[PDB]
């Protein structure tokens, strides 16, 4: 299951 | 500090650069000395200071889970004693994870939250509450572990509350509130059927509302609706 | 140190896991800890020692890159003044990097190598040693960068001279020396026939052994004979 | 050009 990735602006 | 002594817009520039050679933890540090000036941070730098800590706190949940399997193994039928060491590095690895997410729960708590007045804001802010706690959660399992997940809860909740009602269904805020707001029902509250009704139906609200949209926007928010279709095929 | 009162066998035992959950600067530690608690290291060991620092400075190589290249974009015409900033980032990542290879080198010369009396061992440390000072040499600048050139010269060359009498052609420690050597030659001393010449006689002399070889070891040597003919390639 | 790797033992 994914969550937002949010690694990368 | 250690960033007292330098200016926010620096921390700022400097922060941006540490993202591009994806040296992650000098970025949390900068946007940390920049929040610790004490202004309010624009959408630009509320997107930083949150690459910067889920980069960090994602590269020592990956590494936990790791040694938690390691140690789990260890702990089984016809396994070999290795001694200590397995669970002395698990425990290390998660007191370092724990350091991190105190760190940015107490960023949000002094004073960022308090001072978020906007809808785009406080529902940034109250989102990475419940993201952080979840992570806390993740690795709980003493005589707190009930309320680090109420904690969680309770801060996904007032965020999805305002998201609903000041934001439309297409936010890319909102739409990836719910997302982790799925995730923390499905994988932390043992909800399924919870985490399953609310990415259906966010991802049939937002579907309906994509119509109003420019072409840079669709683009952002149907990016996070796949997320969530990609979450209910793992799911059903 | 830090790891002075941890054993050596759980120093060892968490840098194999700390690779096992990609955390290479704990690894790098644990096996600093290691390395000063006196003995020898085994083959193993150094492998140890040598991917978990192989790995930190890896990526402080990588963002000193990234920061150098903006740096000097910065710095052309009709390019517009940011401030230090940008140097300042790169001079705090190149500071960080140098500490990182004088901690290696300090580690190599206490005691390391005046201890290593195998040529499996010395050749292994020297190569070390010429890596490691090239790696300071790709950040030089000074009145010192003739000489950190020519200590990784002398560290290589000694290396060779040793593998040379000791080693088969096929050896992978001398194989991966005379491509890290050769790369030396190329990048830094400014001598790619030099490069070339050694890349093409250690090639054909492996080539030349290898009907002596296990399967096993087959596949060992030709693996790393195939990153010398890849800079032939490059390189021609 | 590429030196030896040497990131995983
Ligand atoms: C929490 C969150 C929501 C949405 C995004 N995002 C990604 N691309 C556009 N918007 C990031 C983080
Ligand atoms: C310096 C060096 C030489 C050779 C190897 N290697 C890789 N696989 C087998 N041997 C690693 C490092
Ligand atoms: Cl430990
Ligand atoms: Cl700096």
């Amino acid at each position: 299951a994914g969550s937002i990735p949010g690694r990368r602006s | 500090g250690a960033m007292g002594s330098m200016e926010r817009a620096s921390l700022i520039q400097k922060a941006k650069l540490a993202e591009q050679a994806e040296r992650y933890e000098d970025m949390a540090a900068f946007m940390k000395g920049a929040v610790e000036k004490g202004e309010e941070l624009s959408c630009e730098e509320r997107n930083l200071l949150s690459v910067a800590y889920k980069n960090v706190v994602g590269g020592q949940r990956a590494a936990w889970r790791v040694l938690s399997s390691i140690e789990q193994k260890s702990n089984e039928e016809g396994s070999e004693e290795k001694g200590p060491e397995v669970r002395e590095y698990r425990e290390k690895v998660e007191t370092e994870l724990q350091g991190v997410c105190d760190t940015v729960l107490g960023l949000l708590d002094s004073h960022l939250i308090k001072e978020a007045g906007d809808a785009e804001s406080r529902v940034f802010y109250l989102k990475m509450k419940g993201d952080y706690y979840r992570y806390l959660a993740e690795v709980a399992t003493g005589d707190d572990k009930k309320r680090i997940i109420d904690s969680a809860r309770s801060a996904y909740q007032e965020a999805m509350d305002i998201s609903k009602k000041e934001m439309p269904p297409t936010n890319p805020i909102r739409l990836g509130l719910a997302l982790n707001f799925s995730v923390f029902h499905y994988e932390i509250a043992n909800s399924p059927e919870e985490a399953i009704s609310l990415a259906k139906t966010t991802f049939d609200e937002a579907m309906a509302d994509l119509h109003t949209l420019s072409e840079d926007s669709y683009k952002d928010s149907t990016l996070i609706m796949q997320l969530l279709r990609d979450n209910l095929t793992l799911w059903t």
